[PDB]
RNA sequence: AAUUGAAGAGUUUGAUCAUGGCUCAGAUUGAACGCUGGCGGCAGGCCUAACACAUGCAAGUCGAACGGUAACAGGAAGAAGCUUGCUUCUUUGCUGACGAGUGGCGGACGGGUGAGUAAUGUCUGGGAAACUGCCUGAUGGAGGGGGAUAACUACUGGAAACGGUAGCUAAUACCGCAUAACGUCGCAAGACCAAAGAGGGGGACCUUCGGGCCUCUUGCCAUCGGAUGUGCCCAGAUGGGAUUAGCUAGUAGGUGGGGUAACGGCUCACCUAGGCGACGAUCCCUAGCUGGUCUGAGAGGAUGACCAGCCACACUGGAACUGAGACACGGUCCAGACUCCUACGGGAGGCAGCAGUGGGGAAUAUUGCACAAUGGGCGCAAGCCUGAUGCAGCCAUGCCGCGUGUAUGAAGAAGCCCUUCGGGUUGUAAAGUACUUUCAGCGGGGAGGAAGGGAGUAAAGUUAAUACCUUUGCUCAUUGACGUUACCCGCAGAAGAAGCACCGGCUAACUCCGUGCCAGCAGCCGCGGUAAUACGGAGGGUGCAAGCGUUAAUCGGAAUUACUGGGCGUAA
């Protein structure tokens, strides 16, 4: 970079990128657990896993990592599958 | 921007006095008006329609002392203005401050009158105007500067104007050296010699 | 806002010498010394004096650079080798500076060299150069022993303790050298006394000359170019360099001291306008060098003779008669290139962004209309037939030549119409070699040089009467024409002289002009080896015509046939262009020069003792003259000059002529 | 009132009519070249190499976020450095500022360019499945903790680029927790999700002497709105070529899952065999689109510099990241081409921002001035930044205006030219005699673009306060690059200001003398071999005028692609 602000912005963006990735990976991990439980066929396990995910995705959407629509889609899709699984 | 050559030659070519001199003496004494200028000027060749139209347009330009570019713009304006293009054109040429000054009698010749305008001698509505092309509107007071009042040339010009026919659209007062542009001159007021129709034709070829 | 150094402080000097005299070494040392505590000119500060130094080449081929520098320089420093003294090129540069009347000081470098003799070097100055020179300094010892220099003017001594030019211990003149120093000082006084009558009377009065008094007289004499101060030292061993710089400040003139340049007013060439070194006066500068720097672009160096110039302004090139935007003004220093905002009188500076500006041009304000006298450069001594290796290069070759011609005045290029050959001209073999190589690389134009092709002519040796007749009735219209012409050899140089001796109108008057025209056309074509026939008279004494078949074209054909048969009987010979050669050299080399001429199929027309260099006049074939410059310099020890101009056309030696015919045939 | 609108001519023949092409008279230009050139206003100015670029500048700002305090002046203290306390030399964020750092916001704007693109473009008219920093309405919050970390410090490797290691520390930086429905999810019941504080002033009140509390100001969070911007869908329109006829396989559709802010083969699995095309698919060539510009009576034809909207692009080819917004001119990463620096151990770069250089070309300007004004970023504000923008420079490049004198002046001179050798023409033209001075030059005076922002001073609100602060009056001193401004007055003097093309016909203007199918001319027809109004030169004339010609280019005339508005027996 040639501009002082550009240099700083590059450093700050890397800092953010790492933080965001850590949070994003964790969220995805939790979502996958719900999906895996649905695949397994254990409604109880799926429901439990969903109850763990709900607060995470909602908080992530609030923080700005994801959008509320994205959080809603996750909850909606899983809920439907879990209910059918029952 | 101005013709500074022999004025008599112009009149000789057109075969008519273009009033380019004071008029103190007969133009005949000054030059052979009949003969055109030059070695072969005496010989009178046949003139084609183009030649006839050209001479007419040139004549009017020579009388009011307007170059081609400015004259063409006048024609376009005349065409734009509602009414007879030919007559409209003549009105625009009349409105010129320089022409107004000469007609009011402040200037002996339009050439001299133009010098007065350029030298800021003239004042329109109490405001100094140094543009000859300036169009004087109806109901406009055209006076002369105090210094201009002192100028002897102006006084002589007034005398010549008395000899000439008085414009019916201009109210001029001597001593005060102030004239009023009452209205735009009607085609009737303008000389019938001018064949504006030929000019309109030439500028619509 | 104001010039840092006054006009008085300014010192525009130049270094001139023979090849490997030590000019570059000297300049480098000067820059280091001035700098402590490239390009055309470098600015330096010494004892609160601006010193603009220009290093000039020693080779005869690069005489241009010496010439252009001298025009725009106030003073100069001649470097000399202690062992050899004045050398051929030292003489050349001395005469050049004498023409411009440039005050000079002599520095005998290489005092550490084996065979170094300061006294011998000083003697050569008096003998070879015939100049009023005297040592202002004396060396103590020679070669390795040389470790101390004596200031004769102040009668002091400086013991150089090292080759680093530092820790120099100023001491008293050694008693042994003191006696020598006294004698030398006496001689010094006498020389300057010749120039300064006051000093002479003071010397005659035997009153001890004041050091200041003497210095003032020396300054005057040097500035008047009447006396030449001689110094000594070794640049490589850093000895005497500092003293030389001091002498520059103390003796070499300032822009004020130098005589004013008179410039002819452009409006009235007859009107002459003197230009003084006044900043308040109208600006007037002369461009002396035009180069292109890779970073900034084209750099035009100039010398402000009068007035002041500020960057970001418009000036007018009086020579070109065009306005020039002076965007940037760069001043070159020992290390970096600093951008100056204002250039004052007596200052050398480089303008960036000037267009259509060449060397010798007078740059001035728009109001100003003065044209300062331009510099005079010599004419080519060597000519070669340059040509591109490929046709694609020919385009590039043209552009290359143009640029090269602009950069170097002495470089010339032209196309001989007859031979249809572009010929390059230069000041020597080395010069043209460098130019060619530059085209090959910089301009990327692969070219091949050679001897310029010589255009030959033909003439009839015998007189014969011949009849030419034409007849064409084979197809429809018939054409007939007959002419009896006598082709007589004409006095060389007279040219074609057609004679109409037709009597009784045997040939109709109307057809006679066509007869001549036909002959002229036929004579333009070769009658032997395809070379225009010259120096022949044709007499139309008799002929015939057929009213019906008479056509001017027929008579023209008949004329051609007549010339053909004339050739078969008139013995056509090949002629070669002969050039009058005027060679000036010292009498010592006269025998060799004459021998070379009589070896190149040349004849000595005579000789004359012009000045101190005998001038030999001779006529030599143009083809033979090729390469005379190099041989001349070889024979005359680079002390020979010549001028060649076409004189007449002479018959080629039968053997050589035979070859020419064969060549033209195929 | 917006309404003015339609011209022909030359050239095929011995002559004619027709047909038909060629040429010409007119407008217009980013123009170029030749010759010439006084001034001013306004505008325009690389169409070439999206060729390569030396150098400076074009994006910062905020201490009323935070730890600080390097740097300069203070504030006290102070050996007071000091000796008359004359001078004021140590201390400490204290304290106005403030380097670097952390943080916030901006950098996705503004500016450049038209390479690519014949349509995930543009234009016109609609649509539904979205999102939206700053700004604005309404309704509630902003509770209580923790773990870090830059700067910094020590040490240490670098030629440089810049780093490495161990401690250390703060926040409106970061993360749990509490609380939260007019939020999300769900049929419902339920479940779950947030924050940030920082400044101004001050009275009971108080220790923790910092504060706390009260109030004022600003900021933070949630939801629902507005506005604005943006994404997406559809129809029609927006070049040429068939000497391009077949094209397609995520292709066409369906179902389910995933994905997106959102719809959707967007993606994937599976199923079906579809989809498209002679109303031109596919392929090839060319090209940014539009409002508009030029021409035309119009219909059309041509065209898309400058201005404005839209799109695309940023060394070339990819790729994400950050963010409200980018797959980002002056950001990152990879690869490539190319260049540069070097201590040879390694580094660095992207003018299609403004100047400018080299090159290319017939050809296109200064490395200018100011942020005074408008507008934008940041900020509480002051202010700072702004090659945006306002101005200045160069250029007859265009448009427009103006000057270079006015009047008089006849044997009408001289001279030139012609001559019918008499005169005539040049020509009132000259000289001369009167006479006025724009503009130019010199000097003098002197608008408006300036609104605000300050210092306050008073009132009102403000609340505990009359605080603070805000608002409105009022007072006072100032705020212009242009700029030696526009403009006016005085000065003396006609001084300092005319050129270019043309004269055979077309087409306004004719002779003399050279030259003799030569040398030349030439839009077309044609001229030139003994005078040639056609060449060459001179006189005279004509047309234009600080311009005049020439070349290039578009339209017209050309009803000569005929929709308006043409033809096919013999002219196609
Ligand atoms: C600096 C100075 O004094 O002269 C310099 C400068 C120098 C004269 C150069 C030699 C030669 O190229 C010269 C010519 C004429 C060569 C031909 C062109 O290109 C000219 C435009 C050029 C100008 C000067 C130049 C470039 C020098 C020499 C001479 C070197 C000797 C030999 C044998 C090659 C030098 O430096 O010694
Ligand atoms: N012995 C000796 N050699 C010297 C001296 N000064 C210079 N030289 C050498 O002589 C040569 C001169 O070369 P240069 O300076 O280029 O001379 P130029 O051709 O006159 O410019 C170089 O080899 C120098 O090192 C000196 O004082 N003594
Ligand atoms: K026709
Ligand atoms: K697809
Ligand atoms: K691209
Ligand atoms: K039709
Ligand atoms: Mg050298
Ligand atoms: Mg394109
Ligand atoms: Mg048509
Ligand atoms: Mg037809
Ligand atoms: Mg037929």
């Amino acid at each position: 970079a040639n501009i002082k602000s550009a240099k700083k912005r590059a450093i700050q963006s890397e800092k953010a990128r790492k933080h965001n990735a850590s949070r994003r990976s964790m969220m995805r991990t939790f979502i996958k657990k719900v999906y895996a439980a649905i695949e397994a066929g254990d409604k109880a396990a799926a429901q439990k896993a969903f109850n763990e995910m709900q607060p995470i995705v909602d908080r992530q959407a609030a923080k700005g990592l994801i959008h509320k629509n994205k959080a809603a889609r996750h909850k909606a899709n899983l809920t439907a599958q879990i209910n059918k699984l029952a | 921007a101005r013709y500074l050559g022999p004025k008599l030659k112009l009149s000789r070519r057109e075969g008519t006095d273009l009033f380019l001199k004071s008029g103190v003496r007969a133009i005949d004494t000054k030059c052979k008006i009949e003969q055109a200028p030059g070695q072969h000027g005496a010989r009178k060749p046949r003139l084609s329609d183009y030649g006839v139209q050209l001479r007419e347009k040139q004549k009017v330009r020579r009388i009011y002392g307007v170059l081609e570019r400015q004259f063409r713009n006048y024609y376009k304006e005349a065409a734009r203005l509602k009414g007879n293009t030919g007559e409209n054109l003549l009105a625009l040429l009349e409105g010129r401050l320089d022409n107004v000054v000469y007609r009011m009698g402040f200037g002996a010749t339009r050439a001299e009158a133009r010098q007065l305008v350029s030298h800021k001698a003239i004042m329109v509505n109490g405001r100094v105007v140094n543009i000859a092309s300036y169009q004087v509107s109806p109901n406009d007071v055209v006076s002369i500067r105090e210094k201009a009042k002192k100028q002897s040339r102006v006084k002589a010009a007034l005398e010549l104007a008395e000899q000439r026919e008085k414009p019916t659209w201009l109210e001029v007062d001597a001593g005060k050296m102030e004239g009023t542009f009452k209205r735009k001159p009607e085609r009737s007021d303008l000389s019938a010699d001018i064949n504006e129709h030929l000019i309109v034709e030439l500028y619509s070829k | 806002m104001a010039r840092e150094f006054s006009l008085e402080k300014t010192r525009n000097i130049g270094i001139m010498a023979h090849i490997d005299a030590g000019k570059t070494t000297t300049t480098e040392r000067i820059l280091y010394y001035t700098g402590r505590i490239t390009s055309a000119a470098t600015t330096a500060a010494w004892e609160g004096h601006r010193v603009n130094i220009i290093d000039t080449p020693g080779h005869v081929d690069f005489t241009v650079e010496v010439e252009r520098s001298l025009r725009v320089l106030d003073g100069a420093v001649t470097v000399l080798d202690a062992q050899s003294g004045v050398e051929p090129q030292t003489e050349t540069v001395w005469r050049q500076a004498t023409t411009y009347g440039v005050p000079r000081i002599v520095f005998v470098n290489k005092m550490d060299k084996l065979g170094a003799n300061f006294e011998y070097s000083v003697s050569t100055l008096h003998d070879r150069l015939q100049a009023n020179a005297a040592p202002i300094q004396l060396p103590i010892g020679a070669e390795d022993e040389f470790e101390a220099i004596i200031d004769l003017v102040e009668m002091k001594c400086f013991k150089y303790t090292n080759d680093l030019g530092t820790e120099i211990e100023e001491i008293e003149i050694p008693e042994d050298h003191l006696d020598r120093a006294e004698e030398a000082r006496a001689s010094l006084i006498e020389a300057v006394a010749e120039t300064s009558d006051e000093l002479m009377e003071k010397y005659l009065g035997d009153e001890e000359i004041s050091v200041s008094e003497l210095k003032e007289a020396i300054r005057q004499a040097t500035t008047n170019v009447e006396f030449y101060p001689v110094l000594c030292g070794t640049a490589f061993k850093n000895k005497g360099v500092q003293l030389m710089l001091d002498a520059v400040i103390d003796y070499l003139p300032s822009p004020l001291d130098v005589k004013p340049i008179i410039g002819h007013r452009a409006s009235n060439p007859e009107e002459e306008v003197i230009a003084k070194a006044d900043d308040s006066a109208e600006f007037a500068a002369l461009a002396f060098k035009v180069m292109t720097d890779p970073y900034v672009g084209k750099l035009t160096f100039f010398r402000v003779y009068s007035g002041t110039m500020t960057s970001g302004s418009y000036v007018k090139n009086s020579t070109k008669g065009k306005r020039e935007r002076v965007g940037r003004l760069l001043q070159m220093h020992a290390n970096s290139r600093q951008e100056i905002d204002t250039v004052y009188s007596g200052d050398i500076a480089a303008a960036v962004g000037l267009k259509d500006t060449g060397t010798g041009d007078t740059l001035c304000g728009e109001k100003n209309d003065i044209i300062l006298e331009s510099m005079e450069f010599p004419e080519p001594v060597i000519h070669l037939s340059v040509e591109p290796k490929s046709k694609a290069d020919q385009d590039k070759m043209t552009q290359a030549l143009v640029k090269l011609q602009e950069e170097d005045p002495t470089f010339h290029a032209h196309t001989d119409e007859e031979t249809g050959q572009v010929i390059i001209g230069g000041m020597g073999e080395l010069h043209l070699d460098i130019l060619v190589d530059r085209m090959k690389k910089e301009f990327n134009v692969e070219c091949n040089v050679g001897a310029p092709m010589v255009s030959y002519r033909e003439t009839f040796k015998s007189s014969a009467q011949v009849q030419g007749k034409f007849s064409r009735q084979s197809g429809g219209r018939g054409q007939y024409g007959d002419v009896h012409i006598e082709f007589t050899p004409n006095e060389t140089g007279a040219g074609f002289e057609f004679e109409n001796a037709i009597v009784g109108g045997v040939v109709p008057r109307e057809y006679i002009p066509s007869v001549e025209a036909g002959l002229k056309d036929a004579m333009e074509n070769g009658v032997l080896a395809g070379y225009p026939l010259i120096d022949v008279k044709a007499k139309l004494y008799d002929g015939s015509y057929h009213d019906v078949d008479s056509s001017e074209m027929a008579f023209k054909i008949a004329a051609s046939l007549a010339l053909k048969e004339a050739a078969k009987k008139c013995d056509p010979v090949i002629l070669e262009p002969m050039m009058k050669v005027t060679i000036e050299m010292p009498e010592e080399y006269m025998g060799d020069i004459m021998g070379d001429v009589t070896s190149r199929r040349g004849r000595v027309d005579g000789m004359e003792p012009r000045g101190n260099a005998q001038v030999v006049n001779a006529y030599v074939p143009l083809s033979e003259m090729f390469g005379y410059a190099t041989s001349l310099r070889s024979n005359t020890q680079g002390r020979g000059t010549y001028t060649m101009y076409f004189d007449h056309y002479a018959e080629v030696p039968k053997s050589i002529a035979e070859d020419i015919i064969k060549k033209n045939k195929g």
